[PDB]
């Protein structure tokens, strides 16, 4: 359901991120960890304290996952093929623990970008995590 | 909480209820209608389809079990965070479950009794249920952090 | 996405229903006002008692909407295209409060239909009225 | 439950925040990026565009208004469903306010802030902020 509005926002919004994005990551996966502890149950034995190297790492890999779906917001499905089977036959992790990264995404997002974060922005950018999401979640069941 | 009335209504037909196989199908129902709950589950066997979950051993071990611990917290009623205290803990410290399965689980556990109960389940009565599943939901998750 | 197995389960289940739609609809309905009476916002001046002439005719209503959802299971998007436009631009009701209507005509399928509600009928059932909700707020933003 | 440094940095940040402007654009932003959310807000007017949701007066003459129970529950620490015993009434048997909405714009408050003072919006100022709009949400649909 993303409009052209949308498209333009979102490629506006993560464009000036560039090489933040593996710093953006590790950030998000922070900000749930602590706003919300248990979502760490996916992640045992992790090192998960500040500045950790192994959540910086993943933090990363979130990031590039992110930076390919913008790239090819047209072609999401087949583009994030290889994680959706991943998160749902693999890792089956709950739906609802992709609300919480994406709205700590929306955090890390306005925390750092106060000019690009207009309402517009922000209706834009949530959409676009909630349909990465929902792409992420489509072959659970 | 829960009133005297809605007390005696989820404990009258908690007492028709036979644990051993009912357990066996709460969780075997919350496997199949959502499957990303077997992770914890490998070293069960197979769980790819409906009937091998229905069908497996070690699944009805495991939900009488589960609805034992249940129905220890039916008789408190008043204190399902003490109550699961101990359970809380360990599915978080050593089992590491995400605490939304306590949800699905309470899902699933009002479809089987309306569909083991029939007209037996009446709205009044699942809706004394829904804040049952509810409490022991929020008590299970209660010790995680 | 719906399977063939679930568009036999689902077909195969509501065909037993038949013409008990438009009471079970009602009996949906006033589960999902008792089990959650946040829903209740939504029906400002409806009878909500029992028995109430303005429960049923609205139960029929969302039965009948299902009703038609199931013939056009391949074609959904089409066949509730008129009712995704009601509840997003008219009624507005939020999403979190379709789960809650589904889940409560799960148990009224259950409690009616002991001889068919098998967790492979249970699960395609859920999957479908998962779907029956994701139409309804496909227009939302 | 907070902690004493939770509450203390959280207390900290609130001192300089402006409820009426804070409170208008949150609540404008809740409207541009939950839209569903504006049939509570149909007398408050042009509700089209976001520059005509941000800039529409009526909508930041009550986000002043509707940040209250958040200042309010920043005062009041816990023990929230006596704090919350009349906002529910007004919102629940008058309005009739799905408490869900409540939910959002407690999430919505925190994007926010965030945008407001960026890095001093840290992780754990965030998760202290997330503990303060789920128990204020969660008391005021307790009355429901
Ligand atoms: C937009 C949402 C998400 C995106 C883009 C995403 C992306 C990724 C990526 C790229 C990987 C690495 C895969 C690989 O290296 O082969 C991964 C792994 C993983 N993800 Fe996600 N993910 C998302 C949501 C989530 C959430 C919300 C959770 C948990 C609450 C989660 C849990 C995990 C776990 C446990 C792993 C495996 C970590 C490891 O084994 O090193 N994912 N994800
Ligand atoms: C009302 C909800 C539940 C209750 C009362 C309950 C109760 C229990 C009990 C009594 C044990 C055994 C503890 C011991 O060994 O002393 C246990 C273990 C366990 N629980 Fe639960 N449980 C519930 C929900 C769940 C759910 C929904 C899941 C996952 C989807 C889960 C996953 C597990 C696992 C994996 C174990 C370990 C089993 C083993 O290794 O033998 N539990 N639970
Ligand atoms: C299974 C999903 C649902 C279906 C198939 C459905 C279908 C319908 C139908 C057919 C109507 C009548 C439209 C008309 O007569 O013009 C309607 C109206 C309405 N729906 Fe739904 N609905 C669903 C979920 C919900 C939920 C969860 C709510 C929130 C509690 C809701 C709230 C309403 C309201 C308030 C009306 C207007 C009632 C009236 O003015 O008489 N709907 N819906
Ligand atoms: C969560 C804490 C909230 C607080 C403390 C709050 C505060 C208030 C106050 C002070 C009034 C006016 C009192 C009066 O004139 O009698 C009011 C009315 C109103 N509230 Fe809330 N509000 C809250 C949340 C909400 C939510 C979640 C919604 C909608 C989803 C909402 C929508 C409205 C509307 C439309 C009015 C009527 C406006 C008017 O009559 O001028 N409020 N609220």
């Amino acid at each position: 359901v993303l409009s052209p509005a949308d498209k333009t926002n979102v490629k506006a919004a993560w464009g000036k991120v560039g090489a933040h994005a593996g710093e953006y990551g590790a950030e998000a996966l922070e900000r749930m960890f602590l706003s919300f502890p248990t979502t760490k149950t996916y992640f045992p034995h992790f090192d998960l304290s500040h500045g950790s190297a192994q959540v910086k790492g993943h933090g990363k890999k979130v990031a590039d996952a992110l930076t390919n779906a913008v790239a090819h917001v047209d072609d999401m499905p087949n583009a994030l093929s290889a994680l959706s089977d991943l998160h749902a036959h693999k890792l089956r992790v709950d739906p609802v623990n992709f609300k919480l990264l994406s709205h700590c995404l929306l955090v890390t997002l306005a925390a750092h970008l106060p000019a690009e974060f207009t309402p517009a922005v922000h209706a834009s950018l949530d959409k676009f995590l909630a349909s990465v999401s929902t792409v992420l979640t489509s072959k659970y069941r | 909480h829960l009133t005297p009335a809605e007390k005696s209504a989820v404990t009258a037909l908690w007492g028709k209820v036979n644990v051993d196989e009912v357990g066996g199908e709460a969780l075997g129902r919350l496997l199949v209608v959502y499957p990303w709950t077997q992770r914890f589950f490998e070293s069960f066997g197979d769980l790819s389809t409906p009937d091998a979950v229905m069908g497996n051993p070690k699944v009805k071990a495991h939900g009488k079990k589960v609805l034992g611990a249940f129905s220890d917290g039916l008789a408190h009623l008043d204190n399902l965070k003490g109550t699961f205290a101990t359970l809380s803990e360990l599915h978080c410290d050593k089992l590491h479950v995400d605490p939304e399965n306590f949800r699905l689980l309470g899902n699933v556990l009002v479809c089987v009794l309306a569909h083991h109960f029939g007209k037996e389940f009446t709205p009044p009565v699942q809706a004394a249920y829904q804040k049952v599943v509810a409490g022991v939901a929020n008590a299970l998750a209660h010790k995680y952090h």
